[PDB]
C-alpha cells in the first residue's frame, strides 16, 4: 500500500511519491509566469521578474508529472503480477510467493 | 502608479540589475513605477515544404 497509487487524492501518487514531492522545493517549473503578474506591482519584486524583463525564460518539459507517475505504476504493476516476464515478451501470470 | 514610500529627500528608485524603475516627477511631486511594454518568443510549427 505504501508504494502502489493511492486513488484518493487527485494527482494519483503514492504516500512515498507524496512524501518526496513535497521535500524537495522548486524555484521555476516552466509553468506559464505571465507578464500580468510581473506587472501586478505588489511591491515585492523577485528575480523571476527581473530575469524575464532581461531576456532570459525558461521552458517547460515535454512530460508532465501525471505521465511519469503513470509509467512508474505500469512497471510497478507489470513487476508485481508478472515478474520478470514482462520484460523479455509478454506478461504471464504468476503467484506472488512462487515468485519469490 | 507607485505605492512606494520614499523619503523626502529620496528621488529615483534602483532595482537589481541597476536600472531606474520609480521616478519622482519634477512639477508634481508624486511617484511613479514604470515596466517595460509587453514582449515574448514566437515559434513557427510546420511540415515538411514538399
Ligand atoms: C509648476 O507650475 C505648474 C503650472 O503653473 C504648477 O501647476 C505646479 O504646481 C508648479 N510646480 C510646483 C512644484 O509648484
Amino acid at each position: 500500500s505504501q508504494i502502489l497509487p493511492d486513488p484518493s487524492k487527485p494527482s494519483k501518487r503514492s504516500p512515498i511519491e507524496d512524501l518526496l514531492f513535497n521535500k524537495v522545493t522548486l524555484a521555476d517549473a516552466g509553468f506559464i509566469k505571465q507578464y500580468g503578474d510581473c506587472l501586478g506591482d505588489i511591491a515585492a519584486r523577485d528575480l523571476i521578474c527581473a530575469q524575464k524583463f532581461n531576456g532570459l525564460t525558461v521552458l517547460p518539459p515535454l512530460l508532465t508529472d501525471e505521465m511519469i507517475a503513470q509509467y512508474t505504476s505500469a512497471l510497478l504493476a507489470g513487476t508485481i503480477t508478472s515478474g520478470w516476464t514482462f520484460g523479455a515478451g509478454p506478461a504471464l501470470q504468476i503467484p506472488f510467493p512462487m515468485q519469490m | 502608479e507607485s505605492n512606494k514610500k520614499f523619503l523626502p529627500f529620496q528621488q529615483f528608485g534602483r532595482d537589481i540589475a541597476d536600472t531606474t524603475d520609480a521616478v519622482r516627477d519634477p512639477q508634481t511631486l508624486e511617484i511613479l513605477d514604470i515596466t517595460p511594454c509587453s514582449f515574448g518568443g514566437v515559434s513557427v510549427i510546420t511540415p515538411g515544404t514538399n
